[PDB]
């Protein structure tokens, strides 16, 4: 049968069935529960919701993602959301599908043990593997020579390949994407006067951040220009329909992604992160990585974001060569696009993790 | 409420 | 058995079935004590009326409401009604029937203590619930998310609420009713050379204002109207045979519920509280609760009232936000509609208060 | 045994017996003490007349009244008339039957006592009871609600009562009653040459007042048409055989009742009396208080008296109002008939002041 | 030029100029006409009389008090009563001087419509004002702060007033006054065999009270020692001769005050009243109204009334507020030297109602 | 010239002068106008009260917070406020002194900014400054290192400061604080009688809070011993005599500050944040931040507030963690004492923002 | 009395 | 009014 590709995000789940061009369920992976006492007994208390039922709920609700920075911190949690994916969004029996899941490099041996535990025991899957996103990424781009740069909204990582050779010494990773802007950007709508606080506000603040933000290609010049002329000013109408002005906070935001020193990280920015990458590699590598700088995850969906990389990246880089920022339309999805095309190959049949491999080695099976 | 926006 | 509902209200007693679509008893909350001697001695005298009779006697009658404010301040009296209402006017023996009572928010816990225990081991009741009267208003509308603003005889309150869950933080309440109206026109009823001053004449007066008076969609163009025309003047007939003339007075009654400085209160009007109780709510829930601000209790039935409130609430909300208000012909009946349909949802079934785990539990059991 | 049952009025005694239906004794309260000398020492002649033995003397007496107004002036007189009452008249023994009192409204407390002492202490009746007159004029209507115009020959007075329920701050009471109008009959029937001057003659034109008086629907086109024609007189034979013509004495006398400035009182007429007292009443009483106006006594009696009290309160009252004035044939023994009922009721029998809570208390126990 | 002060109360009238300490006249506020017919045609007999000469001719004339209850009932009257205060009394043009008056809270609008009207368009006044009385009090106590308790011929009120702030929504009035005593005293003197029945002999029945009546300390005990000792008993000599003697009447009457049930009114007594008038300020008004219980008008000036007022308001307020009561020996100017202190302030003068507004603007203007 | 230092909070406004030991005016941060209508002429009635002068009169008056959660709402009272503090209070030439000011961190731009424009224009003063509230806490301290918790009256925030230096991404806010308490308070007194609703009656409930309230160490157990017995109850007295009794109202208010859920709000206790705060600070500093839990604020007076903190943060903390909360016992002034250290330091005087600074650089350079 | 209506 | 302390 056709196999399952669940890219568990930090902030979406993407989950379908391999051979599909686009994944069939996208929900947030939020978990919201009442924080108020139910008064009307005909109503239908659930005590708790998931996904898209939540967001359209969460007036009223407790909002909590279980996954942060790429680790799934509350597993009662995960499994609800696994539940939801499985059993009402795809609606199909696990049992019957094997099923590819997705993770960030370096992350905690714990995390992917205690996921195909959850996999083989509680939805009893036939068989399932573990992915590591940016290579996932680089299938999706059809190419086998790369620097994947992807960005979610937990983590963002640097992952070179060569000719379908990982570096894994010159992996890159920072506990800085979508969620950390997102945060950055309510604490600057402060200086306007408007105080977002509640976890439901922090969806409408990453509404304003998907809708009215953008990378400048020069800080300092867009800086001046703000402050001089109101023509980069926008208005965003929050769901009470009161309306709020943002000004020169729709490029101070994303700026955060090259001066990490914006949210008190002593890290360097993606450009330097990307470059340093480049650098750990052979010196015969380096030309073809410069070529082939791929880009996925939502993060880098910001306007101007490949303008201001390829600029950055020819700075730091030596002249002469040249670079490439290849960012398709649809980045939100190589990720998952890519486990498509691996999980669909007849290459790949072999390398499943079987149910009675996992029984006969036990959990340690899944670091082969 | 004494804010420009939310509370 | 079929339950009890009996809406105790500071103004009126509504009794009735549970399933029934009106109540069967309706009278007003009233002990009338003779305050003359009486000289003839054949006769069937007793020292106190109740309901409909001490009306009919009001005369010779000194009449006094037991509940000012939705808060029982002398409680023979209200054993009394208890005792008429049961079996005199709705013909059952008590111990037969559970009953449902209600309460407004933000009452003394007392009130609920004695309540409960008059109810137990007076008329020995099987067992009993106490509910909040907007709470069952919105039963009454049959749906299940919106903001109440219940406005009867001694009390004015606002409660939100959102799929089945309560705001208490949001809730309002008022000390300004249908009585204080009726003290305000007995008192501005005088300009025009008509003294009533005795509380048989308070009944007087009251239907006056249930008959004559109504709400100006904006007062200062009334109050200029009413000077330069008497079309707005409107002729009663007293109980004496006497025709007395009122104008301005119509609608300079009820706009004391929009302007409470009228009789002394710096409270805000009935429109701002509402306003206000709304905007103590998450911003995601506010387009709905704009939406849905419903009407009960008898002071929301002088014509207009509706229009005002939309009017002024419009004023006060942000545009783009439809202001809509629901206010049903039968909002004088209401609550204890909805007290019918909660106490007959076989749901409810186990939420009354067992005589059982009452004498076992002490009157506390009444705060779950 | 029976209760007796007397009510002595400024002019007449009635006595008789509870129960009855009407009065067994009737006779002018009059005492006659002989003014010439006695020359025949065979006549066996009596040192004094009391009654109607007195009036067949009229003509060698001199005829006093003890009450006057409706309080006793002489007590030597009353006191025999009353011995007359009991032991010639009924011929009763009062030590075994107790008696019934009554008197008007209003009056000195003195006279009640000394009523009272005297009917302890000297005829030793076992209990009695002192009534207003006016309670028991209602109770032969057999109503509970009404205003009574009682008009005896000393005191006219009105005395509200609804339900059962005195109003006594309504209770008015005019000094000006039938022995008022003979005086003044007296007066004008000068102008046609008649003068009657002794004590005696008051007599015989108290005869002609009740013979030949009515009471003019219109007092001015009566005047008039008595002026234009004779078709008005009348004629009269006293008893020496000669014989009078009355004119329009015949209804100026009761006139005075609704003028009192005829007799040089300046108090209002019985007709705005009743209305005055009305008013005093709350006002949603006055809608059955016209409606009840019940007549008694014997000033009463005069023909038209009903009709000219209907046209004048209807003038005085608003319009809307059904104004009906009870006129029972037997008018002029209301007062005792109701007694007789009120003294047979079984209800009635723990109301009366027995000897021994007398004398445990004094006369000061008859006021509780 | 000197202003003219003037206190049209229902008893007396209190004229005089601002500046001076006392009022210049002070006559009773009647208009008697003859009842007779006169037979002297040389004499001047003259076809009505004004305050003093109707007093002092009382013996053939009907007296009438144009004014009731604070309001003006026969205006041809009270033109007639201020004729004879302008020109006769205080002989004055009074087109010359400016006029204040006063009238009680919560009278009919009409009534100083009409006062202006006549003051302006009979007697040709420059400019005049209409105070209320309890405010003047105050002027005249020279306070800012304290609850005025004024009580006068026709009508009782209480003023709350607070650094010069007036809380109408407190105003309390009782239609209940000196009047009212003098008929319940007429009434009272009946059971002791005096009858006062005619308009004169409610002169003498004023002058009794204003003699001989006081308030009891302790009602009860009071009428125990009466019915006890004839310690307390008084002879009063009326014009004729005749000698009355008053026992317990004489604090009986004046207690109708405090217990008005006795003349049939339902209302509070005055000690009620002002309690509730002050628990109908704000709780951090009550401290200083307690402290500043002022009383002003003639019917405060009965023995014990201040000692009798103070011991009901300890009664019923909380224990530890210092209750204190002021009684100055001139009480019944109170309310015209507060006048004359006003009038005479230059602060003052910019509130004068000229003409020319009147003109401009009509009787309406004073209600401003 | 000795410099100004006005720390001008959401409650209470203290002002005095550089080098001084403590503050020389301390007055409440209100404004008051008059509600009622003025009867009496003159007599120094003003159009508005500001501090203690409308504290005193705050029967007649509507009080108002010109500042709320530490952002000025209506600067027209705050105009006024300032007036008051630099002419009335202090009795100063504001041209002749440099004033220092004081803000909450994480406030919107534009009150900062107009704040300076008022100080300088308005008030012509030669040079200002405007610091942040927990950073002059810790020079009042007398220490350069520890997390300061200052919870005024309308926010409560934290700082971690380390060596001297501040780390902005680890500051939280918190918009609950003592006027919240306030609220609550009056919300749960109602449960036991008492109603207070009006902005004098807010005064009233605040100097209960201030005198009875404390948090208490173990709420469950606390409120156990409250139900099972009396011995924690207290009684405070009314202005106007009434005495109330309050029981565990007295630490269930307080408890707000560790449990904001009572209040509806999402956020969590002052232990969390604190925590929370620390967290975001870098390994090596927390062992230092943990030992200087600088407390400061009004709201922080509660007794037992530190125990209950030390007590939470030792749970949250890893043990081995030497928990220290220091709690001066002048905390209330600490912001003002550091104001008055730092604008003493010779090392400060180039901080001033003098006025030709202001007018050659515009209001932007207060965020220097 | 002396009023308009009651009284 | 028909409450405890205030009102
Ligand atoms: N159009 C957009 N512009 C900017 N940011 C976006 C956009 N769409 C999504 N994002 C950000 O991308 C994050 C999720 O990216 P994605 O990688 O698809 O999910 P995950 O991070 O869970 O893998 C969100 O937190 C959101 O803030
Ligand atoms: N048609 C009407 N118009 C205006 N007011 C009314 C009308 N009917 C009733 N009222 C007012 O409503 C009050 C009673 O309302 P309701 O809520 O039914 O009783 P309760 O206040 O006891 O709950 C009465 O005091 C009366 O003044
Ligand atoms: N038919 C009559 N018409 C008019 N007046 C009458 C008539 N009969 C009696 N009266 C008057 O009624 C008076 C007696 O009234 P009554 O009530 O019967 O006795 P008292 O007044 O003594 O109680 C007599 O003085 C007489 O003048
Ligand atoms: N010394 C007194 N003792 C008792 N009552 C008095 C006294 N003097 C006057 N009165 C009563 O006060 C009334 C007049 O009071 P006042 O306030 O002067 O009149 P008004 O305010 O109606 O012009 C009179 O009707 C009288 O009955
Ligand atoms: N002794 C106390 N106990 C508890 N709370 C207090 C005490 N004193 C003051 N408060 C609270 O502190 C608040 C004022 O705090 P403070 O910081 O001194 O002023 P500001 O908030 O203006 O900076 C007041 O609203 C009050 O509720
Ligand atoms: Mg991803
Ligand atoms: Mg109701
Ligand atoms: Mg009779
Ligand atoms: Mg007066
Ligand atoms: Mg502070």
């Amino acid at each position: 049968t056709t196999a399952l590709v669940c890219d568990n995000g930090s902030g979406l789940v993407k989950a379908g069935f391999a051979g599909d061009d686009a994944p069939r369920a996208v929900f947030p992976s939020i978990v919201g529960r009442p924080r108020h006492q139910g008064v009307m007994v005909g109503m239908g208390q659930k005590d708790s919701y998931v996904g898209d039922e939540a967001q359209s709920k969460r007036g009223i609700l407790t909002l909590k993602y279980p996954i942060e920075h790429g680790i799934i911190t509350n597993w009662d949690d995960m499994e609800k959301i696994w539940h939801h994916t499985f059993y009402n969004e795809l609606r199909v029996a696990p049992e019957e599908h094997p099923t590819l899941l997705t993770e960030a490099p370096l992350n905690p041996k714990a995390n992917r043990e205690k996921m195909t535990q959850i996999m083989f025991e509680t939805f009893n899957v036939p068989a399932m593997y573990v992915a590591i996103q940016a290579v996932l990424s680089l299938y999706a781009s059809g190419r086998t020579t790369g620097i994947v740069l992807d960005s979610g909204d937990g983590v963002t990582h640097n992952v070179p390949i060569y000719e379908g050779y990982a570096l894994p010494h010159a992996i890159m990773r920072l506990d800085l994407a979508g969620r950390d802007l997102t945060d950055y950007l309510m604490k600057i709508l402060t200086e306007r006067g408007y105080s977002f606080v509640t976890t439901a506000e922090r969806e409408i603040v990453r509404d304003i951040k998907e809708k009215l933000c953008y990378v400048a290609l020069d800080f300092e010049n867009e800086m001046a220009t703000a402050a001089s002329s109101s023509s980069l000013e926008k208005s965003y109408e929050l769901p009470d329909g009161q309306v709020i002005t943002i000004g020169n906070e729709r490029f101070r935001c994303p700026e955060t992604l090259f001066q990490p020193s914006f949210i008190g990280m002593e890290s360097a920015g993606i450009h330097e992160t990307t470059y340093n990458s480049i650098m750990k590699c052979d010196i015969d590598i380096r030309k073809d990585l410069y070529a082939n700088n791929v880009m996925s995850g939502g993060t880098t969906m910001y306007p101007g974001i490949a303008d201001r990389m390829q600029k950055e990246i020819t700075a730091l880089a030596p002249s002469t060569m040249k670079i490439k920022i290849i960012a398709p339309p649809e980045r939100k999805y190589s990720v998952w696009i890519g486990g498509s095309i691996l999980a669909s190959l007849s290459t790949f049949q072999q390398m499943w993790i079987t149910k009675q491999e996992y029984d006969e080695a036990g959990p340690s099976i899944v670091h082969r | 409420p004494a804010w420009l926006a939310t509370c």
